[PDB]
């Protein structure tokens, strides 16, 4: 065997808001499972996707300070040939960042 | 008056404080706020 590979992905969310107003952009995916109990029967769910929550504010010089909460997740896939691809195992990998920049 | 009748309420819609008191207690909190309000520096950690 002799293998080469290359992959590029560029994603970009855009959001518009006002001064001192919290805004949310969200692009998620929900996975519903059937927990067959008897009493507290429930539809349990997981959620993963791109998400921004920002709180912009103008400084005295004209710079923009922001309070960020960034999440970027996707669905990691195990081997499809084995039995664990038909049950409720979506191995989720996320990436969380929480900071303040100006 | 006393120090116990000063009311301070956050107003986040314009990012400002609301102080209610006498004419000498309002000037007393305004001099404290200008000492706690400084610009910060950025650190990048690798």
């Amino acid at each position: 065997l002799e293998e080469k590979k290359q992959a590029t992905v560029v994603s970009r969310p855009v959001l518009l808001t006002q001064e001192n107003v919290p805004a949310i952009f969200d692009n998620n995916r929900t996975f519903y499972t059937k927990l067959i109990g008897e009493r507290n029967v429930a539809l349990e769910h997981v959620t993963y996707g791109t998400m921004i929550r920002v709180l912009p504010r103008f400084s005295a010089d004209g710079q923009i300070e922001m309070s960020l909460d960034i999440e970027d997740g996707n669905d990691k896939t195990p081997q499809s040939d084995t039995t664990t691809s038909v049950d409720a195992l979506p191995e989720v990998g996320r990436t969380l960042i929480s900071t303040i920049a100006r | 008056a006393a120090a116990g009748n000063i009311k301070i309420v956050a107003y986040p819609d314009t990012n400002s404080l609301l102080v209610k008191g006498t004419a000498e207690q309002v000037h007393f909190i305004e001099m404290l706020v200008k000492a706690l309000d400084v610009a910060k520096r950025h650190v990048e950690l690798s």
